[PDB]
């Protein structure tokens, strides 16, 4: 039996990523734009989209 | 001795429903469930690490739970797991929890708050336990074989097992912020905060102490807690501090081990001989497979899950 | 085996005993994150936070 | 092939090289949460665990057990055995005994 | 079936029962039974807790 | 509500062969789309295969 490993997202803001491939069995990676993240006590990430 | 938790803290996620049908960020959010043991031990694992105080000793009464970036405890009585019926707590130490449940398609984990409200986070998991051998009997009778299966022990020892442990994120937080007339105040008291305040010249940096921007209102300061003393935890729900990130190593408890179960044995069935065949009468009590075959140069198949009193002829 | 910088000191005796994490709390944990790959890193932690 | 027996192979159950073909696929998160959505076909080994089918124990034919580590049958009734023997003299008795 | 109880004022307890066969299947087209952290948004109906 | 898995797609002579791994009971349906349609619907509850 397998097991998914996901590691937290790195969300960068005020700013931009890029994905770098990496040796990993059945590897993913994506980057996505206009995030705008919630938290408990508010939202973070001042820029707004 | 050694104690790992001193350095690592509960934390806040985020759960579908909490008992109620209603999202919202609750403290004892359910990570992934493990049964993988033969006889049907579940390992829960919470968010909110149990078994330890808020001053980091070793306790048997109370567990550790964050609240606002601010770790309290609650007793450990009312700590309750439960399914369809009603599950049985076996082990407790650190996330993890051993539990024995009865058959149901979802599970939940509550305990009373500080100001006893119960907060809690149910998961949807398709739970059907299944003993080993031949037969699906529901508890262990006082007569029968001994047949080898595996399970969950208390021991705490050395188990080579891994959590990836990771420094926590500066948390947001704009209660702090107090506007009075044409400035703001910044509430201070152990958290050094950080801040942008895009007004006039640069209102950037770090501190920890009360200031006044004096310029805006609280449209554009914000404050997040940049606490870094703690190790909380590699999920999903919680965002990373920097691109190669910073990893960490932890033991789990409670690892796997071989021991023995007890099942019942079947009545013997009634035969009745024939001209070259048996008439065969059976009587289960429960579920039990049954099977034969003809042992010649081209042999004849069966197997059956016998359920209710039959007549098989042979 | 261990690393710190350009210390190069054995994982079993870091150079911050006794209290590695109660003199400064967040230098031990750096240093812990820069040894999550080598070998010895077990024989470490179990040095790192341990003091009476 | 993703949900079937086999979806991840290993060469040996200490080998380091790893092969899985499970179809993982990731998908944009929803407005104003941080989850990390992902969607991946079941694993192929329980699935063959529930629908493998029959066995050899309970199939074999000349009704002989079929049992493991090492894996072998025992008293599997088949064929003929041919013996040689070398016998001294002291097993006899002479003829006018 | 389902029941409702109240302890009395000397903290006896009364209850009643009636035959009710409940099975409720939520809308969409699968048969879940717990709502999940990602999905689609389906309209229903509920009773709200307003007394206008 | 929650969405489902995508079927496994395994391309033939003019015919599609799926597999369908349920977590709970969804529904699925098919039709040809000519001028004679071949109407069918079903509710899947286990691990199936099936050839359209
Ligand atoms: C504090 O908050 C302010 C909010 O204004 C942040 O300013 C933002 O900084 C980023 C980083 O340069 C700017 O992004 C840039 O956008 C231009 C296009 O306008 C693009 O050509 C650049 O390549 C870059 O992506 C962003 O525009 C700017 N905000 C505004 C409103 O202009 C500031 O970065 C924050 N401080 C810190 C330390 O993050
Ligand atoms: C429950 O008991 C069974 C049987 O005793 C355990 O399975 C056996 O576990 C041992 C662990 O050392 C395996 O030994 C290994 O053998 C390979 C062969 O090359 C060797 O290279 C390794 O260094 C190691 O010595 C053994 O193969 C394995 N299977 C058997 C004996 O059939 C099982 O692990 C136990 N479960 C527990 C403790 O949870």
């Amino acid at each position: 039996e397998y097991k998914t490993v996901v590691p937290s997202p790195y969300v960068k803001c005020c700013g931009a990523s890029e994905c770098s491939t990496k040796e990993k069995p059945d590897y993913q990676c994506k980057v996505y734009t206009g995030v705008y993240p919630f938290m408990w006590g508010g939202a973070y990430c001042f820029c707004d989209s | 001795h050694f104690n790992v938790y001193k350095a690592t803290r509960p934390y806040i996620a985020y759960c579908a429903d909490c008992g109620a049908g209603h999202s919202c960020h609750s403290p004892v959010a359910i990570e992934a469930v493990r049964s993988e043991a033969t006889d049907g031990m579940l390992k829960i694992q919470f968010s909110a690490q149990i078994g330890i105080d808020k001053s980091d000793n070793h306790d048997y009464t109370k567990i550790r739970y964050a609240d606002g970036h601010a770790i309290e405890n609650a007793v450990r009585s009312s700590l309750k797991v439960a399914t369809s019926g009603d599950c049985f707590v076996h082990g407790t130490m650190g996330h993890f929890i051993l539990a024995k449940c009865p058959p149901g398609e979802f599970l939940q984990v509550s305990i009373q708050d500080t100001r006893n409200a119960v907060r809690a986070c149910r998961i949807q998991y398709h739970h059907d336990p299944q003993p080993v051998g031949r037969e699906k009997f529901t508890i262990r009778p006082h007569y029968g074989k001994e047949i080898p299966c595996t399970t969950y022990q208390q021991t705490t020892a050395k188990t080579v097992e891994e959590i990836d442990m990771h420094m926590p994120p500066d948390t947001p937080d704009r209660t702090l912020l107090s506007q009075q007339s044409g400035n703001v105040k910044i509430t201070v008291g152990g958290k050094k905060v950080k801040y942008n305040c895009t007004c006039g010249t640069g209102n950037v940096g770090t501190t920890n102490s009360d200031m006044t921007i004096n310029t805006c209102l609280i449209e554009q300061c914000h404050v997040s807690v940049t606490d870094h003393k703690k190790w909380q935890f590699n999920s999903p729900f919680v965002p990373r501090a920097d691109e190669p990130a910073r990893k960490g190593k932890v033991h789990i408890p409670f690892p796997l081990d071989n021991i023995t179960c007890r099942v019942p044995m079947a009545r013997e069935p009634t035969v009745i001989h024939g001209k070259r065949e048996v008439t065969l009468h059976l009587h289960p009590d429960h579920p039990t497979l049954f099977s034969y075959r003809t042992l010649g140069e081209d042999p004849q198949y069966h197997e059956e899950w016998v359920t209710a009193a039959v007549e098989r002829t042979i | 085996m261990c690393v710190l910088a350009n210390a190069t000191f054995p994982c079993f005796q870091p150079p911050c005993v006794p209290c590695c994490y109660e003199n400064n709390a967040e230098a031990t944990l750096r240093m812990l994150e820069d040894n999550v790959d080598r070998p010895g890193y077990y024989d470490l932690l179990q040095a790192a936070l341990t003091c009476r | 092939q993703p949900g079937r027996f086999g979806d991840i192979q290993s060469r040996t159950v200490e080998s380091n090289d790893l092969y899985a073909n499970t179809a993982l696929k990731l998908a944009r998160p929803s407005p104003g949460m941080v989850h990390v959505p992902y969607t991946q076909t079941p694993s192929g080994f329980k699935y063959w665990l529930k629908e493998k089918g029959t066995a050899l124990n309970t199939k074999a034919p000349f009704g002989c057990q079929i049992k493991t580590n090492p894996v072998r049958a025992m008293n599997c009734a088949v064929g003929n055995i041919p013996v040689s023997m070398n016998l001294p003299d002291s097993a006899f008795t002479r003829i006018v005994e």
